């Protein structure tokens, strides 16, 4: 039903690989750039929305890529971020989401290391609802039931429960 | 050039129509002695339309012609009869109405009423064999026949107290089970006195009649049996009482003959352990869309699944419970194609899936009406 | 199912069942797939091949120019049309093949098309799922 | 048909380099300044716009020249810049583009070394249809033609096709 | 389905043009109306196929049309519903 | 407690679905909406 | 459309059919090409 | 093509003339009937069907359907040898 956030950060991992085979290594919190044509996604910034009237959580997150490359392949690294761009006009990465609005992708000057001198940051944003809405009170559980009473349930109340 | 000239075609792909199955043909196995006023042969069934045809098939005084007497005195039905012969011992009279096959390859007893469509184009819905279904054996044979026509077996238990009824009723646990526990007290006029009647063709004239007149969505549990004078053992219902004798029957799931001269049928539930097929309207409702639906599609059998074919059998069964929604057999319903079982895989193997959901009419066996007195409108008696 | 017609289209045999033999039963083939298990695919398989191979005389190499697969593929997609609202055909298309179409093989001068096209099935098991439930009984109330 | 960023490389190299016989060397992502009246061609930031009704990306590329140069050739590098922006009045650059828009041109301050000292930022927009249409679903190869099916094609059936 | 195959033996060879669909629909729509009106079907509608009148099967001599209507049935099973009501019961009252 | 657990004969096993919860628990919340009404419980609640 | 006289029109060639023989039956020439089948459209190319 | 023809080139009684009997009552089809004559043994009466190419080189038997579009042009599309098709000798023949 709802979103996780660990259900979007799997997803949009998943979805990059399988789009993009010139990316060797996607990640949502990698480090050491290793080799030339690495791609490093991150988080920028996440920021409230207009709240529905359920229980949920309005929040579109700043989704930010770094591509990390060392100088002297300047030209197959906008490549790299032309493959991206194309992407996110649509893209609701098959979660029941609202398409993501691509920002911005410029030259940047990171706060870290500069082996890989040119890196190009990519944000796009796309809304979220994580709280847990107030519609149905209950879940759905396959199996078989057992029915236990008021006075007699919890944790510590085994065979208090039926199954006929 | 494939053809120079007129092509006048025929192309065919409009919706059908579904008719029901009659659902009043009462199925029926009782003895009778064969003879020279008899024109049946003991093993083989009788298509009976009429009290006079009743009574030059198997003769005037026979076991099966006084239960054909009596459906025909309170409606009229058409009777599939069997007939068999008197056994010697009653341990052995219950094979002989069982019956089974033959020697070449023959249905004898009451299996001989599954020829009733292939022989007579009726197929029995009331299963009756009175006198002989208070035995266990020919109940047990009769709810497994009942399921191969979807008929309701009606029994009806033993003459004696109604403890015996309530543990004979005990046994079953099938919803296509009917029983009608007191025996019905009936003039005999070959002995010029009062006999005591099995009760089971009368409550079967009283489904028979019923479908004539109300409608095959309509329980019997409230209407006249005609040509009784009486009952034995009488039951008490007396106005409003919940623990009345005739109340007690009724949560037992039998059904019960009540009133002074013993003129009506009270009770409408079958011998089902689910809640959910304990009316006999509900069970009686099921097996006519059941049967209606599978012996009307007999057209669709290879049509080749287009995207008009399913259309045309959808608008084609919308059509069918829409006939029945305003005539007064069900409530509402929802006939649509399963998206989620119609798939290509499915297809491609012939299979195509339709849904037909509806709500029946259930029988108002308990109308509550709560009268209070107050002083709400007491300020209004002041201009 | 317990019948002896249903027992004898089970080892793909069609049959004549009923009373006093008056209509056919069975749709299979004694094919050894699950796919050409169907007298209809194999029918209009073998008819739609020889429609399309035996119907290409005229494209034969006489200035084979730009414009020749427009002329191949509209007169070929257009008869897949005609297919389709006759009945014939659930779904179609005639599309390039992308796996195969290469740079490589592009200076062969070779260039490859599929036609692919889902054939009406019969509909030899229309099931019905009928139900009764409780959800419109509060429908009578006005 | 539809553009490409490496189609759009070639051609804003190809067209400066015959209308400007002056620049000695134009290149799209260069180093090295080897001599005075050098030219290098940037990328600044490429900017979303109005999606059109197909699944085209518009883009905006703040397209970036930079014109390194020594001191003491003060005017002579002017009219290097005087150059590139009476070209981009009206140019669409023979790619079916929109007109480039002029943005700027000043002096700046480079992250870079500064041998030459004075460097000139020349930037401009033009909006990109990177995106494939969906407008037509196939190609138009020219050629021989063979004719498969539904279970017997793909790169490992050669047999199956025809041609008559 | 004899009645259009032995009256259109005219229009083998005529040649499809726009007053040749013209005058062979509104031929045809004025025989299922003398039809109507005598009562031997209800209504109909006679049009030609869009679909099936593709540009590809017009140009191998293959027009289609449709004739659609709907037969009068034999009234085999005329129902009565008699209710007796007390609706104009106080009709008697002025 | 008697109406419970001696009306659940239909639930055996018979293959138990998805819908095997959809059918138990509504089946059971709909009887204990039928005595809020009729007077015989204040407050209820048929929870996981 | 399995006549003597429609099998005869399918392998292009034209016949005269009915009683008494007053009818042409066949308007198709000898072309491999479906292109150039009517002589209709043969006729009237050639004629504009 | 009728059943006149059928009649007038196979003759009444003989089995292949009641094999176009039986098509021509339900439908009406074109029929590209060989016609075999009768062999006295039955194991070999079954290699008469199929046949194959004669000594002077033409296709005899159930082969002789191949040569039903060069000659007729009508491709026989429905593989039909009444009787004699329920041995593994002949089928094989009617599946080649």
């Amino acid at each position: 039903q709802a979103v996780t956030l660990e259900a979007l950060y799997a997803a949009i991992e998943q979805v990059l690989r399988e789009r993009l085979p010139e990316a060797q290594l996607i990640g949502f919190w990698p480090g050491v750039p290793e080799n030339t044509p690495a791609v490093s996604l991150e988080i920028a910034e996440l920021l409230p929305e207009r709240d529905p009237g359920t229980g949920e959580s309005a929040l579109l997150c700043r989704l930010q890529a770094r591509i990390m490359v060392p100088p002297g392949a300047d030209r197959q690294a906008v490549s790299i971020a032309c493959g991206i761009v194309r992407t996110l006009r649509e893209q609701t990465w098959n979660l029941s989401l609202q398409p993501a609005r691509f920002v911005r992708s410029a030259v940047d000057g990171s706060r870290e290391e500069l082996k890989s001198l040119r890196v190009w940051l990519v944000e796009w944003t796309q809304s979220l609802r994580l709280g847990d809405p107030e519609w149905a009170w209950e879940d759905q559980p396959p199996g078989s039931l057992m029915l236990g009473f008021d006075p007699q349930t919890g944790p510590g109340h085994e065979p208090d429960y039926f199954a006929p | 050039s494939f053809f120079h000239g007129v092509t006048v075609t025929n192309v065919d792909i409009g919706a059908r129509t579904i008719a029901l199955p009659a659902s009043s043909v009462i199925g029926l196995c009782d003895v009778f002695t064969p003879g020279a006023q008899a024109s049946a042969k003991p093993n083989v069934p009788v298509l009976l339309t009429s009290k006079k045809d009743a009574a030059a098939a198997f003769g005037i005084g026979s076991s099966i012609y006084l239960a054909c007497e009596a459906i025909y005195n309170r409606a009229q039905a058409v009777i599939v009869a069997v007939g068999v012969e008197t056994a010697e011992t009653p341990e052995a009279q219950a094979s002989a109405v069982i019956g089974g096959i033959s020697a070449a390859g023959e249905r004898t007893g009451l299996q001989a009423l599954l020829d009733g469509k292939s022989r007579f184009n009726a197929q029995p819905r009331l299963l009756v064999a009175p006198g002989h279904s208070a035995q266990q054996a020919v109940a047990t044979a009769m709810d497994g026949l009942a399921e191969k026509l979807r008929a309701i077996a009606i029994l009806d238990g033993p003459n004696s107290t109604d403890e015996a009824a309530v543990a004979y009723a005990k046994n079953f646990g099938s919803k296509r089970l009917f029983m009608v526990d007191p025996g019905v007290q009936v003039w005999d006029s070959a002995t010029n006195a009062a006999r005591n009647a099995p009760a089971s063709a009368y409550a079967a004239g009283l489904f028979a009649w019923t479908d004539a007149e109300y409608g095959f969505w309509s329980s019997p549990s409230n209407k006249e049996i005609k040509g009784v004078t009486g009952t034995s053992r009488p039951v008490e219902f007396l106005d409003g009482d919940e623990t009345c004798r005739a109340n007690l029957l009724n949560n037992a799931n039998i059904a019960t003959i009540i009133r002074d001269d013993g003129y009506r049928l009270w009770g409408n539930r079958t011998l089902s352990s689910d809640s959910k097929w304990a009316f006999v309207t509900r069970v009686r409702t099921m097996d006519l869309v059941m049967d209606a639906i599978l012996a009307g599609h007999k057209w669709a059998v290879d049509r080749g699944i287009t995207k008009t074919y399913v259309k045309d059998v959808t608008e084609g069964l919308r059509a069918f419970m829409r006939d029945l929604k305003n005539q007064g057999a069900v409530i509402n319903f929802e006939v649509y194609a399963d998206p989620d079982l119609n798939s290509a895989s499915q297809l491609a193997q012939g299979k195509v899936y339709w849904n037909i959901r509806f709500t029946d009419v259930p029988p108002a066996e308990n109308p509550n009406f709560r009268v209070e007195v107050t002083d709400q409108w007491l300020t209004e008696v002041l201009d």
